């Protein structure tokens, strides 16, 4: 105990509570900027997916490896993770979901390969011992596509070279400003579309120079966009998860102030009485 | 004792004590002057008696009644200190006034969440 | 023994010159470890340069531990 | 039921003696082979009244300024 | 891509090529075969993280507070 | 008497390891109280989980407490207690829940209690 | 009535045997139910039977609530 030692700890917890309030404010602004950047990315993927759907599932459906379900013997995951802490359980929730789905796959005896976005995933998977084969880290507030190009390229090359037979992205979906969910989604072979372009019966493109090489480029760019979107959604999920976590930490500090102040009051009362009793009893 | 003379006449009386904590503190000073041993936190040994001898006369009677409104001061913001702890034993109601409610231009600036009555 | 909170005002004057030579790096390693101790609860947020000091100061602290009734020459 | 009353205005000797009178009334039923129940409505005020009586008699106090006796009191 | 009454240019954000993309994939592979990782640029998070790490260190607040948990 | 020459090395090491991880859990509790558990290292969470399982396994039902709770009293030999604490510390029971260890005798009763939840 | 802190050192011997057999160990169950609902604040994770356990502990705490001057035989 000791009245001064307790008051020092009360001050140190108040200082912690103030720091956590500032971190909550900063995260609550970064979340808005990130979730607007998230909306700036939709048109590219939407209009490209309508084109791919016209070339691939419409009239004169061209054949491509990415379109069709060749038999599976090993699987590839692109995993997005943060470079930062204090985000709550977000990355461990995602990595435990991955390790469960990857273990179900390895029950069937298939092998699995990982490519990492962000330093947290690298650290965790190397501690677990996962087979990471490519990585990019230090994206910060500023995720570029021209840095995603690398690991996406490795996983696309491994697919067309015939090694990987299925490709996934593993990411948190931002749904509400206080609700995010870890998800695994299939990138390749291309997901089935719900819509039918039979109403595009009435027209066809003038394909310059030739449709097959153009469909190859379209599919490569689309996989890239879908990965970039998964990175930006995970980044906005990171800002919202940090906001909520710093809110909770500020309330925990505020409760701990009450409990420390009660202990301080008792200590200072006991000190007053033990002194005044020594003085009065000393005077014969 | 003036409020008591109003009571005997059959009326309902209000008695305002502008700071009862200072009544406690002057009892402490007089106790020290008389040379009596100091109690739990230096307060006089007769604290809870000196307080009850005052607060027990403020009662309703089958001739009249005295109600009392007492401004209270809590040393070091400690609701456990013997003076607040002895005073709260007697209070029936508790009205808290807050500057936030006044900055909102709301008068009276009574805080309805902390204001309390048994 | 809690180093750094514990003082000897005699210092090296009461040491063999081999001990006096070797002790200064122990003192500086533990002083740096004490300064960088706070970050230890968030070790894998840190830079590798400070990380090498943090895990060196742990190894010195582990090296000082010693069983009772086994005096060392 | 019997009710024993020692109000807040009354001398501290009455307050600390009041629970022993109540126990003396309960003990009669006990010793006649009946059942009795007793509620002491604040021992923590009995202790304060006994502390007042003890500090007026100049006895050296202990922890929280209570006398050394107080455990024997309860 | 041009349509009846509409046109769109799905522009690339960086120069693309067989070699540039293979060099980027080669660096992405090397960084994973080693265990080399970079530093995020969030200096604000770094400041707040280190202030909170020093502030929370050795409080001794539990056992001082009799919270069991 | 908690010296290796009197008690023997295995007992002494088991008791010191129990003290060491319970102290490390105590040191974690203040940061767990402010930030919450998620921030801990994946090493720190393991020593917290083991320390909590140790804190539960220290409990024991008593033949004289057989009137405050209905549980039958248990007598645990020194061999069985060091065998169980040494088993918990090195993680061979990492898969059971904490409630499997509350108010049991030897560890073979905890493995049974785990089945009934 | 706060469980866990409150106890009866006489215990079951005071009770009528119907009440003894029916009420068993519930105060210790609430001791742990309170400490665990206090520790596991973030979410109802590890939902083995905690949705039953904690709904039962809520249902019982709600059932024990009683209005004064209404004594139950």
């Amino acid at each position: 105990a000791g009245a001064k030692d307790i008051r020092s700890k009360i001050a140190s917890v108040q200082n912690t509570q103030k720091i956590t309030k500032a971190m909550e404010m900063v995260a609550a602004s970064k979340m808005r900027k990130s979730q607007d950047r998230m909306a700036a990315s939709r048109p590219y993927a939407e209009t490209m997916r309508k084109v791919i759907g016209h070339l691939a599932h419409g009239n004169l459906e061209y054949k491509h490896p990415y379109l069709e379900d060749r038999d599976v013997k090993r699987v590839g995951y692109l995993v997005v993770s943060t470079d930062r802490g204090l985000a709550g359980g977000l990355n461990i929730n995602l990595f435990k979901k991955l390790l469960a789905e990857m273990k179900t796959w390895t029950d069937k005896g298939v092998q699995a390969d990982l490519a990492m976005i962000g330093s947290k995933g690298v650290s965790f998977f190397n501690s677990v011992g996962g087979n990471v084969v490519a990585q990019v880290t230090g994206m910060g507030d500023n995720p570029s596509l021209s840095e995603l190009i690398g690991p996406v390229k490795v996983m696309l090359q491994a697919y067309d070279e015939g090694r990987l037979d299925k490709l996934y992205i593993v990411s948190n979906k931002f749904i509400n400003t206080m609700s995010q969910v870890p998800t695994i989604s299939q990138l390749l072979p291309l997901p089935a579309s719900d819509d039918d372009d039979l109403k595009h019966k009435s027209w066809d493109y003038l394909y310059e120079p030739d449709p097959k090489a153009l469909l190859d480029t379209l599919l490569r760019r689309y996989v890239e966009s879908q990965v970039y979107q998964g990175v930006v959604e995970n980044l906005a999920s990171e800002q919202a998860a940090r906001m909520v976590a710093m809110k909770a930490a500020t309330d925990n500090g505020g409760s701990l102030i009450k409990e420390l102040q009660l202990v301080y009051n008792k200590a200072r009362q006991a000190s007053i009485t033990q002194e005044l009793t020594e003085i009065v009893s000393g005077a014969a | 004792t003036m409020a008591e003379k109003f009571r005997d006449e059959g009326r309902d009386v209000l008695l305002f004590v502008d700071n009862i904590y200072r009544y406690t503190l002057a009892g402490t000073e007089v106790s020290a002057l008389l040379g009596r041993m100091p109690s739990a936190v230096g307060y006089q040994p007769t604290l809870a008696e000196e307080m009850g001898v005052l607060q027990e006369r403020i009662t309703s009677t089958k001739t009249g009644s005295i109600t009392s409104v007492q401004a209270v001061y809590v040393p070091a913001d400690d609701l456990t200190d013997p003076s607040p702890a002895t005073t709260f034993a007697h209070l029936d109601a508790t009205v808290v006034l807050s500057r936030q409610i006044a900055s909102l231009g709301i008068y009276p600036a009574v805080d309805p969440l902390d204001s309390t009555s048994r | 023994v809690n180093p750094g909170i514990s003082v000897s005002r005699v210092g090296g004057a009461a040491q063999t010159k081999i001990m006096k030579k070797l002790s200064g790096g122990i003192r500086t390693a533990l002083a740096q470890y004490r300064e960088l101790a706070a970050f230890s609860q968030f070790a894998s947020d840190l830079d590798d340069a400070t990380r090498k000091q943090l895990d060196h100061g742990q190894k010195v602290t582990e090296l000082l531990k010693q069983k009772q009734y086994a005096p060392m020459s | 039921t019997i009710v024993v009353v020692a109000t807040a205005s009354e001398s501290a000797a009455l307050q600390y003696l009041a629970p022993y009178a109540g126990a003396a009334m309960g003990e009669y039923f006990r010793d006649r082979g009946e059942d009795a129940l007793i509620i002491y409505d604040d021992l923590s005020k009995q202790a304060v009244a006994y502390r007042q009586i003890s500090l007026l008699l100049r006895r050296p106090p202990g922890r929280e300024a209570f006398p050394g006796d107080v455990f024997y009191l309860h | 891509e041009v349509q009846p009454g509409n046109v769109t240019v799905l522009a690339d954000t960086a120069i693309r090529g067989q070699d540039l993309d293979e060099a980027r994939a080669m660096e992405a592979k090397r960084k994973a075969e080693e265990h080399i990782s970079s530093s995020h640029g969030d200096v604000d998070y770094a400041q707040a993280s280190a202030e909170l790490a020093k502030a929370i260190a050795q409080l001794r607040v539990i056992e001082l507070t009799k919270k069991a948990m | 008497q908690l010296d290796p020459l009197v008690v023997g090395q295995e007992h002494y090491d088991t008791a010191r390891g129990v003290q060491s991880i319970l102290q490390r859990y105590q040191e974690l509790k203040d940061i767990i109280a402010i930030l919450g558990m998620d921030e801990l290292s994946e090493e720190d969470k393991l020593v917290v989980a083991r320390a909590r399982k140790i804190q539960r396994f220290l409990s024991q039902p008593f033949f004289v407490a057989e009137v405050f709770t209905g549980s039958p009293g248990k007598y645990v030999s020194l061999k069985d207690t060091i065998r169980g604490f040494k088993g918990i510390m090195e993680g061979e029971y990492d898969h059971l829940p904490e409630q499997a260890f509350y108010m049991v005798g030897s560890i073979e009763e905890a493995v049974e209690k785990a089945k009934k939840l």
